[PDB]
């Protein structure tokens, strides 16, 4: 029939049908961009709902692997003992005092990385608390490590617009952030066909490229990045 | 703001090579240049049950159903051949100095920090007392582990290779040099003047030392025992194996560095027993019991880690202490 | 309803094509109510003649294979069939779907009277097992083990033993004779206290309910299984009344005229399959009948079990 | 106590093998548990192993086995610090002891 | 507007062969065709307790416990024999050429761009200083990472292999060309000039590299260590696993390779440290920091950037470290 686009995903059949068992079959195809990852073949007989279905365990499974691929760091803060962990905080950047640090009685609070090597520096409640303010992931930071870079640098004349494929990562339909266009347009303050002309790609025509202000404003509303 | 490195490696100081055995006549030492080496060789054993039952094998038909099955093992001895009373064991210990200089490390704030605390060691007190105690260490045969304690005489050789040909012999006698009194004596203070310049990175310093025992004709030697995965049957269960290189029955280089790291006399306990091994919580496998515990304050970690951050400089023997642990090198840092 | 004086250990006997459908809810393992069927058969055919009673069953289940397909697309499973011959007129019957299942179990069977004491024990145990050799235990044939290596012969073991270190020491030895199996026994303790805890999580909840959930991979939000003791399957427990006891000629086209008829329906319970060395006594795995015919309730279980 | 169950439940199925796989030429086979791995070469020996597992009497391979039950415990100082090590190993005991009566008695 | 290219893969120059082990006697160098392979033997080693506790495991009695349960392990170790000092490490360099040429370019535009600002590079100053700085690294023994630390005496021979024989001869003293200074010699500017016609593209360039450290008799050798899978039993846990090709010692190729990139003397940091390894972000691994961050500007690919987009050429120190890294090669570009 017809493809089926859960975010960035796509679900395209082939053109071709073949007959396995006496039932006509056709082969599906799902993609993430240019990526294949499963190639099913599923009977003519199945609505768009049961296509969705087969292909959504390796949907799922992909979504867990960009989930534990991507996550933000953890800082640790603990106290002068250094293993009862206190606090602990997802940040998108690490703070630049970080060293290797192992924790002694000469500060009562100390913070450190997650990693095995850690990284940390003396800290008081006040301190931490400015750099929790700071440098802390937003909850969704994971889709940033499946967006390119120049699309989240913060310098005019290093950024590119983003795609259709990356707008539709975060916006609309089955998007990793979970929210539709209509509500990615509330959040944005623009209508709904102005933010569909943004979505819909294909010709030059009835699509234009989002700003640097709304593209960076809508990542921060969305709680994927630049938001503390 | 000066916190400890995660990671603190550090590499050991006084590299020791494999200590090889061969065995021989008293006084054909001189000649000792071509001595057959000490072979291990197998001999089967079977045992009588001799452990302590736990009060349900105490009943007297179970226990001879058990002493009527004796066990019945293969383990491997290392035996003196018979017109030889004098076993001859031979390493190389290589001094090379920079002591205080991490291998790895992460806070190149805190690393600074200890090299200039090492440096300040030096610039007081160099390395002289801990070198006149691994000069005793190599004076007695305490790398000979249970293979002097029996011995009738023990002598110790320690050669100074420069550029393949002897510079300094220092023949010892290793029943003088006790394995607990860090005495002084005039050869023992000119080994520990080349260790000195070892450790402090003035030249390079290896040392051939070759020590004889006399034990007795055909007697048992006791070298480094092995690890046996016991993949085989119960009647040659293989339950004791003697490590060797190429036929020739040897001491684990480890082995002959713990012995050599045996100069901590400065633990908070008692001192009557003698010394212990230069080791973080001062921990005897013998004994089963750590001397310098960390309730106590007088382990490596709180020490250096006064001496470092807080510049809370210790007792001047508990920082040769310290220093001594960092020439035996470690993983120091988070673990 | 009573101890066994001896025990009787039928073999590794090869059921050919066992009823798979133990339940109008269950599938798999047949109902422990054809083994004691069974047993009770025996008992009516050779036991009576060896003046002995046969009564309590032990199941192993040393090996079971179902005459099932997974069909592509679905995660159940569905019943291989059996094409029946045609109608008078040539064509295809209706097809009731009816499943086959191949089973190797081993029965220990509960042995008391006065002829224990009149026969050698091999003769009594070689007399109900060629008895057995020409029966069916859940609807098929029993495979009598020919042209193979070694038969299995029984060993029927006297549980009125001289001292407890030899009555201990032939138990297990007859645990070891049947190992590589499972000990099917009954739960209705367990699935009773499990009930009453559902019915302190949740009020007004059913047995029903309760066995159900012991079957069930319940998957607990923080992803985790929530654990069982045991397997805990969901065995057919018995019958209960459906009508009045009518008269032995009243009912119509009954099996025959002179055993009264009541029409019943089944009763299901949790069942538990245990490594037959977990147990104290073989003789706790038996399963025995247990009427009560005033009230219908026409179970069986296994009493003595803990 | 499953566990145990089912080590055993692994020799019940150890008897629908070869009688005497154990006697194949091999430079590792774990010999030490081949005693108990193979009950029916005692049938295929008559004297060159068949009285080796009646004197010998195996019991101490599920000692091993409690070696790779060790491997089924977790990696915590908090376990061992508190008692809960402590019934830990005797709950270990108690079943590999009754692991071991099992496998004393194999000859009867 | 000339944007960088999306994939920028680029090949390595200087390919480095298997550094390959034996063990052998000095002054028996001039004849080291037939040594005897270093070969990964084993040992047994035991252990106390010697890490940092965090604060539960320091009880007295929780640590005796501990002490009484030794970790023993087996230990992949490389070891002289007894009459061997010498460890002699063998192998070639290819010096290919063609630096400026991407393997992978999307963008034909930035592939000509680069190209040019390659070759107004090498207009400017060619491949001299570069291929200075990597004869020096040849020529001092780096590829000897911890056989040089203790090492009395370290020689590297360096031979042209032109058609399978030697076209030209070098002989050099790895430890008077010390690993800080990047000096001026004559047989060092002749292989400066060899490497500089490879790199350039005007001749083929191999060379056999042989090196011979005075270790000591019997010391341990470090060849290059291994990842360990970590799937047997405890005892015989194999902590260490060491690199060998066919029963015989050696050292990974890309650890010589790194070795010979040791020449980046220009990153912003002082020259406390000497020459760092030509990476991207100017990492080291036993430092455990970046020298050249993307904050102070001075990392490859800013570099780069200013180079070849807005032809912001930078000093011919930091011109130099991009060319060393465009030899060095990797995958540029965003993913």
């Amino acid at each position: 029939m017809n493809a089926i686009h859960i975010g960035p995903f796509s679900i395209t059949p082939a053109a071709r049908g073949l007959h396995y068992g006496g039932l006509p079959h056709h082969q599906w195809t799902l993609y993430y961009g240019p990526r294949e990852m499963a190639i099913k073949t599923l009977p003519d007989s199945y609505t768009s709902s049961e296509v969705r279905d087969e292909f959504s365990d390796i949907i799922a499974e992909f979504v867990i692997d960009a989930r534990h691929r991507y996550a933000p760091d953890v800082l640790e803060l603990v106290n002068s003992d250094g293993d009862a962990v206190l606090a602990r905080v997802a940040v998108s950047r690490l703070p630049e005092a970080l060293s290797g640090c192992i924790p002694d009685d000469r500060f009562p609070y100390w913070l450190l990385t997650a990693s095995r090597p850690r990284l940390g520096l003396p800290v008081t409640l006040n301190e931490y608390t400015a750099l929790a303010v700071e440098l802390s992931a937003p909850p969704l930071a994971w889709i940033t490590g499946l967006l390119p870079g120049e699309v989240l640098t913060h310098d005019a004349e290093e950024w590119r617009p983003p795609t259709s494929w990356e707008l539709r990562h975060v916006v609309g339909e089955g998007s990793f952030t979970g929210v539709s266009g209509a509500a990615a347009a509330a959040l944005l303050g623009m209508s709904a066909t102005n933010f569909r002309k943004y979505t819909a790609g294909d010709s030059a025509a009835n699509r234009q490229k989002i700003s640097f202000a709304a593209w960076h404003y809508l990542l921060d509303r969305l709680g994927v990045k630049r938001a503390s | 703001i000066l916190s400890t490195a995660s990671v603190l490696a550090f590499e050991r100081k006084l590299d020791p090579s494999d200590a090889l055995m061969s065995a021989g006549a008293w006084a054909q030492r001189d000649a000792s240049q071509e001595w057959p080496a000490v072979t291990v060789r197998e001999k089967s054993v079977r045992g009588t049950i001799s452990n302590r039952l736990k009060t349900k094998d105490r009943d007297p038909a179970k226990l001879d159903a058990s002493i009527q099955s004796p066990n019945l093992q293969t383990v491997d001895v290392a035996n003196l051949p018979s017109d030889a009373d004098t076993l001859k064991v031979r390493f190389t210990l290589r001094v090379l100095g920079g002591a205080g200089t991490p291998s790895a490390c992460n806070d190149a704030a805190y690393r600074d920090k200890l090299l200039q605390t090492v440096a300040t060691y030096v610039n007081d007190q160099g390395f002289a007392e801990l070198a006149r105690r691994y000069a005793h260490n190599l004076a007695n045969a305490r790398f000979l582990w249970r293979n002097r304690v029996g011995a009738e005489a023990v002598e110790v050789r320690i050669n100074h290779i420069r550029q393949g040909e002897v510079a300094r012999a220092w023949r010892f006698d290793a029943l003088a040099i006790g394995l607990r009194d860090f005495k002084a004596d005039a050869e023992l203070d000119a080994l520990a003047e080349l260790i000195a310049s070892g450790l402090s990175g003035s030249g390079h310093v290896l040392l051939e030392v070759v020590a004889f025992a006399r034990i007795g004709d055909g007697q048992e030697v006791f070298p480094s025992q092995e690890l046996i995965l016991d993949k085989g049957d119960k009647k040659g269960q293989k339950s004791k194996t003697l490590y060797s290189v190429r036929d020739a029955a040897a001491i684990h280089s480890q082995k002959i560095g713990n012995a050599l790291r045996t100069i901590d006399t400065w633990y908070p306990d008692e001192d009557g027993l003698g010394p212990i091994a230069v080791e973080p919580y001062g921990s005897v496998t013998s004994q089963g019991k750590a001397y310098r515990q960390p309730k106590q304050k007088l382990d490596f970690y709180t020490l250096l880690d006064n001496w470092v951050l807080r510049d809370e400089a210790p007792a001047v023997e508990q920082q040769h202490y310290v220093i001594a642990n960092l020439i035996r090198g470690g993983v120091f840092g988070e673990a | 309803v009573t101890d066994p004086e001896a025990l009787l250990l039928l073999p590794r006997l090869s059921i050919q094509n066992a009823n798979a459908i133990s339940s109008p809810l269950t599938w798999g393992f047949p109902s422990p109510g054809a083994f004691t069927g069974f047993v009770h058969a025996l008992q009516r055919r050779v036991g009576i003649s060896l003046d002995i009673e046969l009564d309590g069953v032990g199941i192993v289940c040393h090996r079971f294979e179902a005459q099932i397909s997974q069909p592509a697309g679905k995660r159940t499973k569905v019943f291989n069939l059996t094409r029946n011959p045609l109608n008078r007129d040539g064509s295809t019957a209706a097809i009731v779907e009816e499943g086959r299942a191949h089973l190797e179990v081993s029965l220990l069977l509960g042995v008391h009277g006065d002829g224990l004491d009149d026969h050698p024990a091999q003769e009594i145990a070689r007399q109900v097992q060629e008895q057995a050799g020409a029966m069916r235990l859940a609807g098929g044939s029993i495979l009598p083990w020919c042209n193979e290596r070694f038969p299995a012969p029984n060993a029927e073991l006297l549980m009125l033993g001289g001292s407890d270190e030899q009555r201990r020491k032939n138990q297990r030895r007859l645990t070891r004779r049947l190992l590589p199996g499972f000990a099917l026994v009954s739960r209705e303790a367990l699935l009773q206290q499990h009930l009453e805890t559902l019915r302190t999580t949740l009020p007004e909840a059913t047995t029903l309910d309760a066995l159900l959930d012991l079957c069930r991979i319940n998957f607990e939000p923080p992803w985790q299984v929530r654990d069982k003791p045991g397997w805990l399957v969901p065995i057919p427990a018995g019958y209960n009344a459906l009508s009045p006891l009518y008269l032995p000629g009243e009912v119509r086209n009954a099996r025959d005229r002179e055993t009264p008829l009541r029409f019943v329906e089944n009763l299901f319970g949790l069942g538990e399959w245990l490594s037959p060395h977990r147990v104290a006594a073989l003789s706790d795995l038996l399963w025995y009948h247990h009427a009560e015919p005033d009230k219908g309730l026409y179970r069986w279980s296994t009493p003595r079990f803990v | 106590a499953q566990i145990c169950d089912e080590a055993l439940q692994y020799a019940a199925r150890l008897r629908e093998l070869e009688p005497g796989w154990s006697a194949t030429p091999g430079c590792q086979l774990h010999d030490a548990e081949q005693l108990w791995l193979d009950p029916l070469r005692a049938q295929t020996d008559e004297t060159f192993l068949q009285r080796r597992l009646r004197g010998d009497w195996p019991a101490e391979v599920g000692n091993r086995f409690a070696n790779w039950l060790n491997r089924a415990v977790s990696s915590d100082s908090q376990i061992l610090g508190s008692p809960e090590a402590a019934q830990w190993s005797q709950e270990l005991s108690k079943e590999l002891t009754m692991f071991k009566e099992i496998l004393e008695d194999e000859r009867d």
